[PDB]
């Protein structure tokens, strides 16, 4: 008859989905503790020629060092939900974020430092690119504040037709809510920090451009590597993000397929995003000679 | 991510068709109460809340005998 | 000696019998299997509506 | 710092260390080049805006808000190898060539090359200066430039000459990271300071460059 | 002793004379008939009522009425049509071997292991089956009785002789003597002047109503014989034997014409008979099932089959309708 | 059955038939047994409830509410082989033999052996009867049993001899599904009824268990 | 062989605890009705179908708004 | 607290009884359809010594064979649940029931005819035994009578907590029913023809024993091997089916645990008793010398 | 000509007479001295504040006061034990080579590429620090400042020669001369009446400040000489080249008595002193860190290590309770 | 001929040295850091107590 129209949609998980996943975060875990751990390895054996860069490339390999290190208990809910209690599902959620906005603030910051040091080298305003202590300090600090809401409104959801989970239940409303926190990693963790990389390095590279060094070629290829490396990362989550947003708000029709489509989306893309502690010590840290030398000389 | 279960809603079903009458309250997982309805068929189907529908089946289905 | 005696009787009879070849035996028993061979209800079926049976 | 006389000679030194970090900030706008080459080549007349200031010579012309400082180290006749450290960080180095020297050409390759390949200068990067072009112009006629270097073989016009002699000079590099910023001057050059301020900027990025990095 | 010698030299001249008629074989002329194809015969009519094994069975000169003796003491006259009994005599022994009917319908003969042969009266005036007359005066069992007219029968025992008998009086008319064993069935030809018996001497001999005398004597089986039947025209007639083995003697050339062996029979045969034209030839097996063999080329057509045990009687109709078959199942078949 | 007459002439084969599935029910409650052996063995005056009735004599005495109906095939003097297969279905074979013949010995022998061996009585159980005990063991004193059977070996005592003659007879059943009840009878034993009855209820559970699958 | 959910029964519940309601109706499962509370711990009960606390459960939890 | 005290019981159940259950199923199966094809063919090809045992034989091996032919529908439902339909939910209970009715008292009745033939072989009473085709139609008929409720009351049961069932469906009080119901079924499959097959049994044996006949052994042992395996077969089910009915009467204390031991016996007991589709084949046909001496000729 | 051969052997002479001395190595001899172990020697303060690289430092007479030039042009004076800075003098020239400290903490002269020995007042009646004399005289750069009193002071230049002045006039009272290469280093003696002076030719010599007199030549280096330190009893100095390798010469033997070269050091020697007692030679290396000798085994005794940069300066207060240490990386390390 | 005069006197004087055999002047400088050893508070560590630093 006409009552299929109002059915319940199913949720729908798979197993083979399961095990790629357990798959795909340990190989992550174990390839961002070497990259991460070899990195600080080679920063801190040698005290000579410890630099801006040098700092910030320490704070951001900590900072992927304990994402890495929350990885696994994160595969482990997914594998059958969260079943270790309430105190580590807030503990973890908390040093997650906080790392992730770490990460994504240190890059941007990184991006600032070159655009000071190339554009304005022979200005005066360089000379404002040794206060790395400080910047770092405040970027943890604001890391921290804002990741307090998952720390305080975090908590087990148990449902009848899924696993367990570690949500958020800030109260009757929780879904608006949530819609709304979600606002402050897709504003100080995409599009602030896209903006500030977009600006600093398209100005960097016009400086490039009319200058006659040789090398110009190699830096104008790793800028480029470097901005879309963190597209390829992190746009798909928040465009996904998004889509689900308007779902949600009813800007975009609302059906089972594309609440499947979304969820199969979201997992993906955030698998793809947590590539993000795995390839930065290759791109920013280990494509320069400095620190190829440097760990050369500490294998004797 | 939790989402709610019932997107369209029905107001109209026998019954004695009922089997099962399962209730979710107010919660993360939805900003509704949803109620979903069983049948003897096999199949399911989730209905209204807010009607009078609702509070007659759950009076009824207490008091069989 | 009383006994055999009927018997070789026997056989004086028995030898003198007018006797004819097999060929000319065996074609008239062949006549008379084709000469009477249209009332024969076994070798040849009989039809339904005549069968009594 | 209990005593109260003791705690005037806290304030005391942190009242000097104020003078010496503000001191420090003025000293970040200048640029320190290293004059080489040379007697007679042009080496200190250079920038018709001098403002100079036996031993060290300073010379500390401004140009475009930035503040270049030429150290001329003419004139020691010691050892280079145990003063030449003290100017390791220098920007670039600034080496000037007599184009109508026959003599001294052999003479001005041989510190070139001292100077390119000594340990303390394997990175940075030399403003050459080739001088004199109307005198050379003027010279090649009458003496073809085969008395110097014997191994010359292309026309004997000035654009071939003057490129083979500078094709000598950037032989010497032999090295990574350093780019030889050539330049043809004459005796009536005015913008030979911005001749100098774009190769120093385009010396700084190359070094702001393998910093942040990017290469 | 002389005399040994001069049976041995007859024997010798008859072989001779025998031997010398002989130029071709019957399977030899006849190799350019056609064959007759697959007699295919089903089964119209099941006579049950028997609660013992069925030993003997006649036909009714009008081809409808039925007689069958049983061990269980009970001689039932049938109607083949509908399948009615129309009589149930109860016999005084219940070891009753052969059982006869008559030519007129009006009495039936029907006797066996008691010596005697009683003759039962159908159409009284009391409305009941009484035994008219028994005969007696042969000192072993009894075996194919076979009725002349309504006054006289001939009768076969194990006493190595026939009788020819008189029902009027009851005295034996005639005796025929000469077989060397049991005398185990007897036919009478067309024209109810001669007969021939089967014994046990693996020989069956040609004999003459009236003067009482053997006329010509045929060899060739291995075993007993156990059932004879004329030609139709009474010319010829078949034999079966225990040896597996059925033989076709010629009266006019006394010899055989051909054998109807195969090499898949092994039991003997129990009933011989033929249809109206003289084509084939019906033999009953002791391996439950009949045979129907082509009488001029020994080719099996067909088989009956059906029962389920050893098929003790064959009978065809006068009019060549129906074929009969009894067994020890206690069964009466009627193919056609 | 349409017409009146042919009505009737159907009520009349049911009558019939009534009567035939009648007399069937009273020739149940019978038993068929057969009698042999040799001449003046005793196969006449087994029991002496006879109650008889050249050819074949029948006996039907009862017991114990059971018909016993003996058949004895003797004054035939024809083939055996041409009218043995009547009795096929009796329900066993009752043997006579004479102890006190030594001569008949020999001949009993051969028609116990033919007779067990037999196509249509291969599972017919026998009732063997060794008869006149008394004569047997007067006429051993007088003449061993030696001139019968040379080939004996054993004490000439009464007891080792009968046994011996017993399992001679025995010897020659080489069949399975058959079992012989022997038994030792005298002129002045009454109770040969009883040892039949016991032997035929014997014989009908061996049958009865083939049939019913047990066995 | 289909048997019933709930063995034994409990009357007291505090409602802020309960997150859901399955009420099954009298049929071949069982000979009469059973309502199971599952709670935010992840635990489930059996309420008793006749007692007055389900009423108000019920009422309550439709009523959120 | 103490409100573990009050919780519901969760059915339980397992995807290796699952596998397993199903293998079984289709090996009984398979060695059902052969027997009782054997055997049927073995009674038919020949119409001679068609004897009583030969008709009861053949109604139970069609009987039998009946059952095999509905085995794999069962076992799938096993496996699944009912997804067939009510249609066939129906008619497969009601074929299945009936031949299993059938086949316990066809041996009854095989009993029946042993005892007469043997106790009785020389009265009057063993001519009765002649009545085989007027007792299997009526046996046939008293199966068909007693399996009608299945057809009327049964039906496609939905629940939450197991997968569908082809189940009975009377109404309000449908339980008591049931267990009333199961009554026939303890009584006139069990119990009457377990009595009947003793008391022949018994007083064939004590015949047998008086008795000096050479094969009395080996009938007293197919007798003997007989019971025991209906025994083995059958006591089984029905000791767990009576637990089951005392512990839904509250004579045996309900709990969990015997739920679940129940329903595992239950399973259990039933595969073991479906296997007398498979040995009566053995038991009473071929290990008769008749039997076997006509399957080799029928080889032939 | 003829007094070329004659230079010649006065030579042979001389290396005749140095050899036929020689009985015994000095590592032959001490061979039963137990070694001092391990010298352990931990940061105690770390002196930051110059924004250039560090090439000269010298200690106070009391062990407490330190100064230090760099390339920034400033001159800090330190407190040693609470790291305070005492005075800030900015130099003319920011090319300094060499700073020393006065006996009596009266003066402070400190030169370098400028030629001239610039001369600061620390004790002066208006509160700051003035340029009291400003020694002119050298054609080439300044190293190793070395103060005799507050009104005479020896300096060393590329000139190779070295200069004795006199402060209050102003005008070079002596002058030596003899080397053939730049003089890099020189020392004075305890008795304040002899120094020795290292220079580019490979070659030390003992000098007399008040005949200025060559009294004695010292060789056996294979490159350059960068520094010079007495023993503490002013009987024996050591030396450091840019070889890297440290030697041990005795005046008294005019010879050199042991070597301390190890197979693992490839960088010369920037900086060499001795400890109080005259055991542990201390030497600045040019790979980063300072190596501690047993001065009578040629043993390492421990290695300084800590700094980042090439190691410039090294001083021993006269207590002997400390050691402090200068690099190009603008960092001051105290250790004890 | 002016230059290398002087170079001989120099090496006239520096010959003419009253020398001591090396193995009196290695126990002589052997004896003054054994002598003066326990006022060295870098061969032997100062007691914390008595370290300035």
């Amino acid at each position: 008859p006409f009552l299929l129209d109002a059915a319940p949609c199913e949720p729908e998980s798979l197993e083979i989905n399961k095990y790629f996943v357990v798959i795909i975060y340990a190989l992550v875990f174990l390839l961002s503790l070497l990259g991460n751990s070899l990195v600080m390895l080679v920063i801190l054996y040698s005290r000579v020629g410890r630099s801006v860069t040098d700092v910030y490339l320490l704070n951001l390999a900590l900072a992927d060092l304990l994402f890495a290190l929350t990885l696994p208990i994160w595969a482990a809910s997914k594998v059958n939900g969260w079943i270790f209690g309430t105190f580590l599902c807030k503990v973890v959620s908390l040093l997650k974020e906080v790392n992730f906005y770490s990460g994504i603030l240190l890059l941007a910051c990184i991006s600032v430092d070159r655009y000071l040091a190339i554009v304005h080298a022979t200005r005066t305003l360089t000379q404002k690119r040794y206060l790395v202590k400080f910047i770092c300090l405040s970027i943890w600090g604001l890391s921290l504040l804002l990741a307090l809401p998952v720390l305080l409104f975090r908590r087990t959801v148990y449902s009848s037709n899924v696993s367990p989970a570690c949500y958020e239940d800030m109260g009757n409303n929780t879904a608006n809510w949530r819609m709304l926190l979600r606002i402050l990693p897709q504003s100080f963790g995409f599009i602030v920090p896209l903006l500030i990389m977009l600006f600093c390095y398209g100005f960097t590279l016009r400086t490039l451009f009319k200058a006659h060094m040789g090398q110009k070629h190699r830096a104008m290829r790793v800028i480029f590597a470097v901005v879309l490396i963190f597209l390829l990362c992190w746009l798909p989550y928040n465009l996904v993000l998004l889509a689900d947003t308007l779902m949600r708000t009813q800007v975009i029709q609302e059906t089972c397929e594309r609440r499947n489509h979304i969820d199969r989306a979201l997992d993906a893309t955030e698998i793809l995003g947590i590539l993000h502690s795995c390839l930065n010590p290759l791109i920013y840290a280990f494509i320069g000679q400095k620190f190829r030398h440097g760990l050369l000389k500490i294998l004797a | 991510e939790l989402r709610c279960v019932c997107l369209q809603t029905t107001q109209g079903v026998h019954p004695k068709m009922i089997s099962n009458l399962q209730v979710f309250a107010i919660g993360p997982q939805c900003s509704k109460v949803e109620v979903v309805a069983s049948l003897k068929n096999g199949k399911e189907i989730c209905l209204d809340p807010e009607a009078p529908f609702l509070k007659k089946v759950i009076q009824k289905i207490l008091d069989g005998g | 000696i009383a006994q055999a005696r009927k018997l070789v009787e026997q056989l004086k009879m028995e030898a003198n019998i007018d006797r004819i070849k097999v060929s000319k035996a065996a074609a008239d028993l062949m006549a008379y299997c084709e000469a009477h061979a249209k009332e024969d209800p076994l070798l040849t079926p009989v039809p339904a509506s005549e069968n009594p049976f | 710092t209990l005593s109260a006389e003791e705690r005037a000679a806290l304030e005391r030194s942190k009242a000097i260390e104020k003078n010496l970090k503000e001191d420090g900030i003025s000293a970040a706008k200048d640029v320190k080049l290293l004059l080489l080459g040379a007697d007679n080549s042009g080496k200190s007349t250079i920038v018709k805006q001098m403002k100079i200031i036996t031993g060290i010579v300073e010379t500390h012309f401004t140009f475009k808000n930035l503040h270049f400082r030429l150290f001329d180290v003419g004139g020691q006749r010691s050892e280079r190898k145990k003063w030449i450290h003290c100017f390791e960080d220098v920007t670039a180095i600034i080496f000037c060539v007599d184009l109508s020297d026959y003599n001294r050409m052999h003479e001005s390759l041989m510190l070139f090359d001292s100077i390119c390949n000594n340990k303390f200068f394997i990175d940075t990067s030399i403003i050459l200066f080739l001088n004199k072009k109307d005198l050379f112009g003027e010279k090649i006629k009458k003496s073809p430039l085969t008395i110097c270097f014997p191994e010359y073989t292309g026309p004997n016009t000035y654009e071939d000459a003057a490129a083979y002699i500078q094709a000598q000079f950037e032989s010497k590099n032999r090295s990574p990271n350093k780019e030889i910023y050539c330049h043809m001057t004459c005796a009536t050059d005015t913008n030979n300071a911005q001749v100098i301020f774009d190769a120093v900027t385009d010396i700084i990025i190359a070094n702001n460059l393998r910093g942040c990095g990017l290469y | 002793d002389q005399l040994r010698q001069e049976a041995e030299q007859l024997k010798n001249q008859i072989r001779d004379a025998r031997k010398a008629c002989a130029d071709a074989t019957l399977s030899q002329i006849t190799n350019n008939i056609d064959p007759v194809g697959r007699i295919q015969m089903r089964t119209r009519r099941t006579l049950r009522g028997h609660l013992a094994k069925i030993y003997a069975m006649h036909w009714g000169t009008d081809s409808r009425l039925l007689v069958s003796a049983s061990q269980d003491g009970k001689l039932i006259i049938w109607d083949s049509y509908t399948t009615n009994k129309v009589h149930a005599i109860p016999l005084r022994s219940s070891w009753v071997m052969t059982c006869a009917y008559a030519p007129s319908g009006n009495y039936v003969a029907c006797g066996g292991l008691d010596n005697i042969c009683s003759i039962y009266n159908l159409k009284t005036r009391e409305g009941n089956v009484r035994v008219s007359r028994e005969l007696a005066g042969h000192t072993g069992y009894l075996s194919c009785c076979r009725f002349l007219d309504d006054n006289q029968i001939v009768t076969s025992s194990g006493d190595t002789t026939c009788a020819l008998w008189d029902i009027e009086t009851g005295q034996q008319t005639t005796t025929f003597t000469g077989h060397t064993g049991d005398v185990m069935s007897l036919s009478l030809a067309p024209d109810t002047r001669l007969f021939v018996s089967g014994a046990c001497d693996a020989s069956a001999k040609l004999w003459d109503v009236r003067e009482g005398m053997c006329r010509q004597t045929f060899t060739g089986h291995e075993s007993d014989i156990n059932a004879i039947c004329f030609f139709p025209n009474g010319n010829a007639f078949a034999t079966g034997s225990d040896d597996a083995t059925c033989r076709l003697f010629d009266l006019r050339a006394d010899q055989e014409l051909m054998t109807y062996s195969h090499d898949n029979i092994i039991c003997g045969i129990t009933s011989v008979s033929f249809s109206k034209s003289g084509r084939l030839l019906l033999a009953g097996y002791d391996d439950f099932n009949c045979n129907v063999w082509d009488a001029l080329k020994a080719d099996r057509a067909g088989v009956l089959a059906g029962h389920d045990n050893r098929v003790s009687c064959l009978g065809v109709t006068d009019d060549g309708m129906a074929v009969a078959t009894g067994s020890w199942d206690s069964f009466l078949k009627i193919w056609n």
